[PDB]
């Protein structure tokens, strides 16, 4: 059950590399998530075949 | 109107403090392509998540190039998700009331009583200043750096 | 235990050869060697892969 789907794009690493003896612990890249969701609505249509007449 | 740093694009990361009541700093800065005008928001900084401003020393250069100069700075935390290159984004003045500094290069700590007093949110801000009245005229390429000493896990 | 590698280049063999029955005990060619150097270190970054909440 539902009327919205959401799916997610993990983006890739940007970051600087500490070169060298630079301590890296705390610095530490956080893992982007970017979303993105599509909804549903009915479609319908009808067509008339005239009468008896 | 925005000047995405390198601290704010994801390009350079700010540290976070792996204990409590651990403070932590990182140089804030950017190299300015262009020169201040009106109406600027300068993103330059993140503060991270349930992190909340100690102490903050706000370091420019010399942003001004003629006599009786204007440039007013004002800091605060911006409303936005980070990075998210939108002119809607607000700013404020949480940080610095409109600060005197870029009139002449000097360094300027937090003299504000509510710079002092920020409550903490479990997603990342961004940290920028803006320009509240425009410069005098004259600008050139300078660094506006802002240090900013947070502690994660207050109460 | 090093830092910094120094490999060598041995360039060819040059001179003039002595023809005919000419005596050879010092116009002896000497062995020329190049050398480049290149020097390692250390890179590395880290992810964070969030809280437990």
């Amino acid at each position: 059950a539902g009327d919205r789907v959401s799916f997610d794009l993990s983006v890739r690493l940007r970051g600087q590399p500490t070169f060298g003896d630079d301590r890296v612990e705390g610095k530490e890249e956080n893992l982007k998530f970017y979303t993105d969701e599509v909804i549903i609505d009915q479609v319908r249509h009808s067509v008339s075949a005239g009468g008896r007449m | 109107a925005l000047i995405q740093s390198d601290f704010a694009q994801g390009i350079r990361m700010t540290p976070v403090p792996d204990c409590a009541g651990d403070v932590t700093a990182c140089r804030f800065d950017i190299t300015l392509k262009n020169a201040p005008a009106a109406g600027d928001i300068i993103e330059l900084g993140v503060l991270p998540g349930n992190a909340v401003p100690v102490e903050a020393i706000l370091d420019v250069d010399d942003l001004d190039t003629g006599g009786a100069p204007t440039i007013t700075l004002d800091v605060g935390i911006m409303s936005g998700p980070v990075g998210k290159n939108d002119p809607a984004r607000t700013c404020g003045n949480e940080l610095f009331a409109a600060s005197t500094v870029g009139q002449a290069g000097g360094v300027v700590r937090a003299t504000a009583s509510s710079a002092f007093r920020i409550q903490k949110a479990e997603d990342h801000r961004s940290v920028g200043v803006k320009v509240a009245a425009g410069p005098a005229t004259g600008a050139a390429g300078k660094t506006i750096a802002l240090i900013l000493f947070y502690v994660q896990g207050t109460s």
